[PDB]
């Protein structure tokens, strides 16, 4: 069947599910940003900017 | 039938040396990179940038001549002939290191030219472009070592100089300063290059020793016809031999030849990444846990601590002369030395 | 299996080839020789002659230390020898 | 069948052109031995040690007792001239024979004479040619004995009073000694046969070797191979070549270590100090210098806590300290006078070091077999000035390299001989591929 | 820079006199120093006793002063320890010991002057590198 | 039906999953001995006094090492070239302090690998093959002999053989560069040419064959399913590869004969590694890389440095630092 390194080629002629994948990627990236900010806020010391 | 298509015809004619569209980038740059190096190695000093003789004219042999890098004061200047530093004086340009950037930049564009040639010839002839793809490994090594690396540092001064022994000094600089041998991206590169040579030798040997008898002569080279359909060696006997010798063997001639592409290309790419880190002095210099133990415990000694003493010797003993723009003056008494030596 | 250029083995066994190239080849070898024996190669390229790496009582490299005054520095150094 | 680049393989079954190839090639050998000696003598300055002059043949002649007197001083150069001229002249005669038999002579010998003709598969004829050559070699070994006992002796670096040419009157015959060496471990402090350290054992071993060689020669003339040997070996020209390539490889390796470690049959007077010798010499040199300044060398504790100058081997013997602790098995004429039963003797060290031993120590420490391919003497970091590479390194390296390629040649021709004997040296018969007739492994 | 008469002008004696060598004598001497002395004295050090070197300042504090042509010619004939207290011809090359150091046999008087002149000139050319050892290589 | 003939028949059988053979009869026990000792010592051996100065060096994981820093440490310089089997030691404790496992491992290993090379000859004969794969392997075998046996012989001590460790390997090659200048030695340079060149030709030959595969599959499947193990027809078009590569350079720089091509692929790296093995083996007797230290001087006699002198500064830094407590005298003559 498809090798492991080609599984996402099933989207090349499926604009619908291509958009679905691009949405999920975009979801994960924005998810990351939000999680990264919250982690930095929980650990940041704001009391000496010098 | 316009001029473009007429010119296409003429570039792509079947001649002793194929030209192509890619030849317009390739051939001038290839030839100027080559010309610059031979010119500089024959006639051009490194006195003003390095304090070094480096041409045949000055007394150097093939192993010590180099087109050396520009002085550290040039920063990352392009050092164009017509630029603010040389101001068009060809002679000064040579004494300031202008042939280094000239050679590096034309070489870079020549390497692009060559990879486009691989693409151009591949398309015309109807084969897949895997030889082009493979050539990305050399390009990564070249750009990462000759361009990215010195761009992360203070100046072009610390790139490699184009010369046999100058490259040897680059090797030792990286040991003493970056502890480059401790870097796993270099280690993967080593495995890829030595794995490549292994695969080269073992595949060549296997084929030549599983040959079919296809003519009667003691020299078996004559019994290959380049248009025969039949394989010229027995995959079945080779596979049995290695299966019983080594435990595993290849059974797929396509995977085998793909693997031979994959191993060295990957190793070079991996070493290139390590070098990108060293542009920033982001080394794998140390193991923190060993240093904490060793600082507290003077009886703890590894091959790891022994090699760092070596690095410390390298830096202190080579830096004044290798980095003359710094005016390091190290009295005899500050130099690190073991007993007696 | 040829592209129409004349074979090399055919050219370099030919009397005409060697009639032209027994003049050209030594002429070039002699020219490059004179490039060096005349001293011209020193002056074109900027390479120090054996006696002009240092001034007489000087043991300091004349190292370019400036980017935009570099040209002038080299010239200052060359004065220190004449 | 063979290509131009395998062209000498076309001589396998042409005994006449093959005789010529061998004889003409023996001429090249004798020629080189001749020219090279004359080249060395043309360049030889007698007031310089031989080993400062790139000499490898003249030291071989000196060691045989010709040209030299006490201490290795060269006293008469005419025997060196003679040895070169005679070799040189004799090569023309071999060269003449060699090109006669390769070009004009009978291309095959067997038609001309059943004595000189051979077929490789004739086990009796082959053991008979081997028999003859065994005898020749037996004689060669006895020529060494004759020289040592009846024609001047040999140079003896160990002779009291600096070394000297000495005639050998009581060669060692005791097989326990002679064959004892063959049974010694090749490892440190043991040395297999490389440890031979006196000329009596050298000469005795050669009597034995000459007798054994003559007896074997005769044995192999009178016998044919037994059936266990017949079934064990391949019997073909290429197979015999492979056996001899194996043997020369082995011998090349042995000679490497002999010129690297042995200072009896390679006197350091001529060849320069061995690696171990020069290292021991340095420790001696600084022991001498520091003791002259007042240092008590036996009681000086070095940085590690071991003796700075003197420590104990792992079996207790008092030895030189520093890294040369590895070299304590070294024995040499300038150093044995300081050895007592427990190793180096502190009272001999404190009282009885002579100037000649100070000079020899200094000479050997400054002539160690370290230097560059372009003959800059010393450690890799030393500056140009001294043009020296020890003959011991030139001979050790060269013969290592040759020995290794002959082992490769042994493998090459042995495997080919085997495959040719069974008939698949040219590849696999498509119609009868053996693997296709075997069961699969899984 | 070049090999000028100033460079080649070295002291003849301790009185004050000077001799000016030629390029010929200098290259002569360098060559004989390599033949007869560099095996121990490469670069102006002394391998077999590194506490004593051939730096002009060291030679000038030798007893008999050796920082002049005469001191050095004399040393090559009848060497002494640094304090002049003992003759050491038996373990150091010299004409007196030319039986046991054969390389000294063919050295003429003018060969000695060349060697001595090279020794005094070289530190003027290489500075600290002469007698400084590996630190200055 | 004779008992010994039965044993000789199983030993040399071509139906065993792994061929044994007569060489295998030495190889198997010697490699198991070396392997089992190496694994145990790499994990658990105590510190070893490699330079004979009572300065033990910790090599094993349990004594504070990781995978990169760990080693089985060479035997003590006090031993030199002396044979140090277990039974020559008063106790296993002594043997461990003094480095005895290194000797056990390297002598069993060298034996077993030598037999590995014989075994390759031997199975080729039983299968009716040509014989020379083992000549190819003799390049790496020679290289192992050089760093574990020949170099220790010439220098006088197994304490200067290559450590069985990753960082120990680096220590070995750094100190080799200071004492020999392998980089300026031509036989190492051919080694580099052998190994760079082999990686290059590896990639070329792999890319050229892959480029010219004959279409036998669809886009949805690995091209590799277009070759069936044991098919008679070639799976690529060597004329298309030759036509591509001949044009990339020029015609007569590209092979049309597959046998010459594969022989060339065998010969290049094998020969370059022969040389590099011989370089280690000849620097074992101190015939070192080219020395151009102070080779260029000006008209007064000033030294004019070259890249070779900068190399020398580095080499000096390695020299003065290595084995920092082990030298009492000025010259490191071995
Ligand atoms: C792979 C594809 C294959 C195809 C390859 C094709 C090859 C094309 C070759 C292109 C040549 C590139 C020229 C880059 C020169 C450079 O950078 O020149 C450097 C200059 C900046 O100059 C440097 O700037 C430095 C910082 O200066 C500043 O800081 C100083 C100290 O405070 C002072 O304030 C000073 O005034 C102020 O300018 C120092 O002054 C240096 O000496 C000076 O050289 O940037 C500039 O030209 C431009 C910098 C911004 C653009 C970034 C370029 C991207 C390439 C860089 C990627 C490497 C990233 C490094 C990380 C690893
Ligand atoms: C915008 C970026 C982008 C996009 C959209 C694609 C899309 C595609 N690539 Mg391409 N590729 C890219 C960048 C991109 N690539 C880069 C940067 C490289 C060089 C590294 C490649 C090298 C490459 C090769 C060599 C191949 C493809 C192939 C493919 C196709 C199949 C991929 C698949 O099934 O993966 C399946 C992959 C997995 C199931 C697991 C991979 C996990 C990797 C090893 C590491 C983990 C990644 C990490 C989780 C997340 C990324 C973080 C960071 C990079 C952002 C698909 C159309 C294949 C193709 O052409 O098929 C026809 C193919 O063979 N790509
Ligand atoms: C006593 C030694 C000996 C003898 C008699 C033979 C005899 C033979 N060999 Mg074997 N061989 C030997 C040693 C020997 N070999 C060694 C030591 C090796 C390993 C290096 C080999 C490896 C070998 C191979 C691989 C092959 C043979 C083959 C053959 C046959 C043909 C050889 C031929 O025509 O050469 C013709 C000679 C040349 C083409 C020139 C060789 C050029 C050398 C390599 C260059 C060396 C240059 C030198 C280092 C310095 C140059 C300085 C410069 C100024 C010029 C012949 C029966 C062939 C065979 O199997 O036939 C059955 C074959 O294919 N030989
Ligand atoms: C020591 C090296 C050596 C020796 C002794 C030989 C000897 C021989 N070879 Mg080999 N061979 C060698 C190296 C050597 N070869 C190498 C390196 C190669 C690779 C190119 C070959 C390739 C090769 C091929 C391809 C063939 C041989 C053949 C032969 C034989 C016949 C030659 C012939 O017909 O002459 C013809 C040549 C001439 C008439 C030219 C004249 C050469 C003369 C002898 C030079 C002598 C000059 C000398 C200064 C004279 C001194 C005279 C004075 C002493 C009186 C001959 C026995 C042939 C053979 O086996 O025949 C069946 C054959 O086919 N050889
Ligand atoms: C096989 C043993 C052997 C050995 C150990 C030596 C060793 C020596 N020779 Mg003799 N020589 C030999 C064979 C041998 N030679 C042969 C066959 C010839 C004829 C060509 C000569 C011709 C010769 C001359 C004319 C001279 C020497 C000189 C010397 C000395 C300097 C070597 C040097 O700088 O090489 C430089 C190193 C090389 C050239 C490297 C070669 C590497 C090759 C290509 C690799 C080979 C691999 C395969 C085989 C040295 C003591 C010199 C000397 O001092 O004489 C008193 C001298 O002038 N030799
Ligand atoms: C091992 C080398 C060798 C071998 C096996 C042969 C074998 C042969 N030769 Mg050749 N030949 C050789 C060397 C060799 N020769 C040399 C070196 C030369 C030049 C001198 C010649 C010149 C030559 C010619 C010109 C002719 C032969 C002929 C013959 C055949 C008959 C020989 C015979 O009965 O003569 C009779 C034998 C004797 C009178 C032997 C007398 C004792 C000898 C000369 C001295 C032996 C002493 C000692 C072992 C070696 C010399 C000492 C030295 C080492 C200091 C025979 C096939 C003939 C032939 O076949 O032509 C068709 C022929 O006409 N040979
Ligand atoms: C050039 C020398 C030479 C050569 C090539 C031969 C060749 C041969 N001999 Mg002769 N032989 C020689 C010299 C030589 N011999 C001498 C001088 C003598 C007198 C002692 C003999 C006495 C002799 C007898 C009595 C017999 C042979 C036999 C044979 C055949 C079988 C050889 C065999 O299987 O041994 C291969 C070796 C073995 C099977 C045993 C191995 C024993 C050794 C010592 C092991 C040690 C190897 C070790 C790693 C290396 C270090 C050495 C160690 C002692 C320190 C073969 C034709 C046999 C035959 O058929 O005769 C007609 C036979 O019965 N030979
Ligand atoms: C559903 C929903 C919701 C929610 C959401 C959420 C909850 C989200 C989350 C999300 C998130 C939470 C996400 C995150 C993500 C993350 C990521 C995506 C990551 C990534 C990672 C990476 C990829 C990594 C990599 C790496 C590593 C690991 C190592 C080093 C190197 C690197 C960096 C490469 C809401 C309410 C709004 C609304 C309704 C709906
Ligand atoms: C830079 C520049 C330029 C360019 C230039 C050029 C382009 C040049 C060229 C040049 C060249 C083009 C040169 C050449 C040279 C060459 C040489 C110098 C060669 C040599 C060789 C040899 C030495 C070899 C030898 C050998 C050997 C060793 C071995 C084998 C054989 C043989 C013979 C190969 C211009 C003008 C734009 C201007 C700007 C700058
Ligand atoms: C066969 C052949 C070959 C080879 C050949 C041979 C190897 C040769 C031989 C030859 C020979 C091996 C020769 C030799 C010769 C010699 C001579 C001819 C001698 C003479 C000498 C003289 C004349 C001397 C004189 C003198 C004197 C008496 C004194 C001192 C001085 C003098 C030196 C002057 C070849 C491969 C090429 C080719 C193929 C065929
Ligand atoms: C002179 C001299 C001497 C003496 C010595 C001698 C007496 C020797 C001996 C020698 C010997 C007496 C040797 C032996 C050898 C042997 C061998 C080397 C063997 C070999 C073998 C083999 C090779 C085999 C093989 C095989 C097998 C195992 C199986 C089956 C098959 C075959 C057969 C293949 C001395 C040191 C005292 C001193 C100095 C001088
Ligand atoms: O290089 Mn430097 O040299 Ca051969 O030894 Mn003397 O020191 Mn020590 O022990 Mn391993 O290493
Ligand atoms: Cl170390
Ligand atoms: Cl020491
Ligand atoms: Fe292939």
């Amino acid at each position: 069947g498809l090798p492991w390194y080609r599984v996402h080629t099933v989207l090349i002629n499926d604009p619908g599910r291509l958009i679905a994948a691009h949405l999920m990627h975009t979801a994960l990236v924005a998810g990351w940003a939000g999680s990264m900010a919250l982690y930095e806020l929980a650990t940041f010391d704001p009391s000496d900017p010098v | 039938r316009g001029w473009f298509d007429i010119l296409d015809d003429w570039l792509k004619r079947d001649r002793f040396v194929f030209v192509g569209w890619s030849g317009i980038l390739l051939f001038p740059c290839a030839y100027l990179a080559l010309g610059g190096w031979l010119t500089g190695t024959t006639f051009v000093t490194s006195w003003y940038t390095h304090g070094l003789a480096s041409s045949y004219l000055e007394g150097c042999n093939f192993l010590t001549v180099a087109v050396s890098t520009p002085a550290n004061s040039m920063g990352h200047s392009l050092l164009l002939l017509w630029g603010p530093e040389a101001q068009g004086d060809f002679t000064r340009w040579c004494q300031l290191g202008g042939l280094w950037t000239f050679i590096a930049l034309h070489g870079a564009f020549g390497l692009i030219g060559f990879m486009l040639r691989q693409f151009e010839i591949a398309r015309l002839v109807g084969v897949r472009p895997y030889n082009a793809i493979a050539f990305s490994a050399p390009i990564a090594v070249f750009v990462s070592v000759f361009l990215i690396y010195p761009l992360g540092q203070s100046s072009w001064f610390f790139a490699p100089s184009f010369g046999v022994a100058a490259i040897f000094r680059f090797l030792l600089f990286f040991q003493g300063f970056h502890n480059w041998t401790l870097n796993p991206f270099h280690m993967m590169g080593v495995a890829g290059v030595l794995g490549g040579a292994l695969l080269c030798a073992i595949h060549g040997a296997t084929v030549e020793n599983t040959l079919f008898q296809d003519g009667e002569g003691a020299s078996t080279f004559r019994a290959f016809n380049p248009t025969q359909a039949e394989e010229t060696y027995s995959m079945v006997t080779a596979n049995r031999f290695w299966s019983q010798i080594f435990g595993i063997a290849f059974s797929n001639k396509r995977w085998l030849h793909f693997f031979m592409l994959f191993v060295p290309v990957t190793g070079l790419w991996m070493s290139a990444i390590g070098v990108v880190g060293l542009a920033l002095n982001l080394r794998s210099y140390d193991f923190i846990s060993q240093e904490i133990r060793a600082a507290e415990d003077p009886e703890f000694e590894t091959f790891y601590t022994k090699n760092l003493l070596l690095n410390e010797g390298i830096r202190a003993w080579m830096a004044p002369q290798d980095q003359p723009h710094e005016n390091f003056v190290f009295p005899e008494e500050v130099l690190p030395r073991g007993n007696a030596l | 299996g040829t592209t129409g250029e004349r074979p090399f083995s055919d050219i370099i066994t030919s009397v005409r080839y060697w009639v032209i190239h027994s003049i050209t080849i030594p002429a070039l070898f002699i020219a490059g020789w004179l490039f060096v024996s005349t001293g011209l190669a020193y002056d074109v390229f900027g390479t120090p002659r054996p006696d002009s790496y240092y001034a007489q009582e000087q043991r300091s490299i004349p190292l370019v230390t400036d980017r935009f005054e570099a040209k002038q520095q080299v010239e200052t150094f060359l004065e220190q020898l004449k | 069948g063979f290509a131009w680049w395998a062209g000498n393989a076309r001589l396998i079954n042409l005994s006449g052109k093959l005789l010529g190839a061998h004889v003409a090639h023996a001429g090249l050998i004798v020629f080189w031995a001749g020219a090279m000696t004359l080249f060395e003598l043309a360049h030889f300055i007698p007031e310089k040690p031989m080993y400062e002059q790139g000499l490898i043949l003249i030291p071989h002649i000196a060691t045989l007792g010709w040209g030299v007197g006490p201490g290795g001083e060269v006293v008469d150069t005419f025997p060196f001239f003679v040895v070169g001229v005679v070799h040189l002249i004799s090569s023309a005669v071999l060269g003449f024979g060699g090109v006669y038999h390769a070009i004009r002579g009978p291309e095959t010998l067997e038609e001309y004479s059943s004595f000189f003709g051979y077929d490789w598969k004739d086990k009796n004829k082959m053991t008979t040619i081997l028999g003859f050559h065994l005898i020749v070699l037996g004689i060669g070994a006895l020529l060494l004995v004759a020289k040592a006992m009846f024609f001047g002796g040999l140079y003896d670096t160990w002779a009291p009073g600096g070394g000297d040419v000495r005639v050998i009157t009581n060669p060692t015959l005791d097989p326990r000694v002679i064959f004892g060496y063959l049974l010694k471990s090749p490892f440190g402090g043991e040395g297999w046969i490389v440890s031979v350290n006196n000329l009596e054992d050298v000469v005795g071993g050669h009597i034995w070797i000459g007798l054994i060689c003559i007896a074997g020669g005769i044995w192999h003339i009178l016998t044919t191979p037994f059936g266990w040997a017949r079934r064990a070996f391949i019997w073909s020209g290429e197979a015999y070549l492979s056996y001899s390539l194996g043997a020369l490889s082995m011998m090349g390796f042995i000679a490497t270590c002999f010129v690297w470690f042995n200072n009896t049959v390679y006197p350091s007077e001529f060849y320069g100090p061995t690696g171990p010798e020069a290292s021991q010499a340095q420790a001696m040199t600084f022991l001498i210098r520091d003791q002259k300044l007042g240092a008590n060398v036996g009681s000086a504790q070095g940085p590690t806590g071991l003796g700075k100058y003197l420590m104990r081997s792992p079996t207790g013997e008092i030895i030189f300290g520093g890294e040369t602790m590895r070299f304590w098995d070294f024995r040499g004429p300038w150093l044995e006078p300081l050895r007592g039963p427990n190793g180096l003797d502190l009272n001999k060290i404190k009282n009885d070091i002579q100037p000649w031993q100070e000079r020899r120590a200094a000479e050997y420490m400054t002539h160690a077999p370290l230097g560059s391919l372009n003959s800059v003497g010393g450690v890799a970091t030393e500056i140009n000035s001294v043009n020296f590479v020890s003959p011991r390194s030139w001979l050790a390296t060269s013969h290592f390299v040759l020995a290794f390629f002959f082992l490769v040649g042994h493998l090459w021709h042995a495997g080919r001989a085997r495959a040719a004997a069974a008939g698949f040296e040219k590849g696999i018969d498509r119609e009868s591929e053996p693997v296709l007739s075997m069961p699969s492994l899984d | 820079a070049e090999l000028t008469p100033e460079v080649l002008t070295v002291p003849l004696n301790s009185e004050g006199k000077t001799i000016t060598l030629t390029e010929k004598q200098y290259l002569e001497g360098k060559r004989l120093f390599q033949y007869a002395c560099a095996s121990c004295h490469v670069g102006g050090i002394t391998k077999t006793n590194p506490s004593l070197d051939l730096r002009t300042e060291t030679l000038a504090l030798a007893t008999p002063p050796r920082d002049n042509i005469e001191g050095l010619v004399d040393y090559m004939k009848n060497p002494t320890t640094y304090d002049g207290e003992q003759e050491i011809a038996e373990v150091h090359p010299s004409l007196r010991s030319a039986d046991i150091f054969p390389k000294m046999r063919n050295l003429t008087e003018k060969d000695l002057v060349a060697i001595a002149g090279h020794i005094l000139v070289e530190p003027k050319i290489l500075g600290d590198k002469w007698g400084g050892g590996k630190v200055y290589y | 039906a004779n008992l010994w003939e039965r044993f000789c028949n199983w030993v040399t059988s071509t139906d065993n999953r792994l061929y044994v053979g007569w060489f295998g009869v030495i190889m198997i026990p010697t490699l198991l001995a070396a392997t089992i000792c190496f694994v145990i010592a790499f994990i658990a051996a105590p510190p070893v006094d490699i330079d004979g100065i009572r300065e033990p060096v910790s090599g094993s994981l349990l004594y504070g090492n990781n995978i990169i820093t760990g080693a089985v440490v060479p035997s003590s310089n006090a031993i030199g070239l002396h044979f140090y089997p277990i039974w020559e030691a008063a106790s296993l404790d002594e043997w461990l302090y003094n480095g005895g496992p290194y000797q056990l491992i390297i002598f069993h290993f060298l034996l077993g690998a030598s037999c590995y090379m014989g075994r390759q000859w031997e199975l080729s004969y039983r299968l009716g093959m040509r014989p020379w794969i083992c000549v190819a392997y003799s390049a790496p075998l020679a290289s192992a002999f050089a760093v574990f046996l020949i170099y220790p012989i010439g220098q006088g001590s197994f304490s200067d053989g290559m450590p069985l460790g990753i960082s120990g390997t680096f220590n070995f090659m750094i100190v080799f560069q200071a004492e020999h200048n392998i980089l300026m030695h031509p036989f190492h340079q051919l080694g580099v040419a052998g190994v760079f060149g082999g990686a290059l030709f590896c990639a070329m030959h792999g890319s050229l064959v892959t480029s010219s595969l004959i279409r036998e599959t669809t886009e949805t499947e690995s091209a590799n399913y277009g070759y069936k193990f044991g098919q008679e027809e070639e799976t690529y078009n060597i004329v298309a590869a030759h036509g591509y590569f001949g044009r990339l350079i020029f015609q007569y720089a590209s092979f049309n004969n597959s046998r010459s091509l594969h022989f060339f692929l065998a010969a290049w790296p094998v020969v370059g590694v022969w040389f590099t093995a011989l370089g280690i083996s000849t620097m074992a007797f101190n015939l070192n890389g080219f020395n151009f230290n102070h080779s260029v001087i000006d008209a007064k006699g000033n030294v004019i440095n070259t890249w070779a002198d900068i190399i020398n500064r580095a080499n000096l830094g390695m020299e003065v630092m290595h084995e920092r407590n082990a030298h009492n005298f000025p010259l490191d003559l071995a």
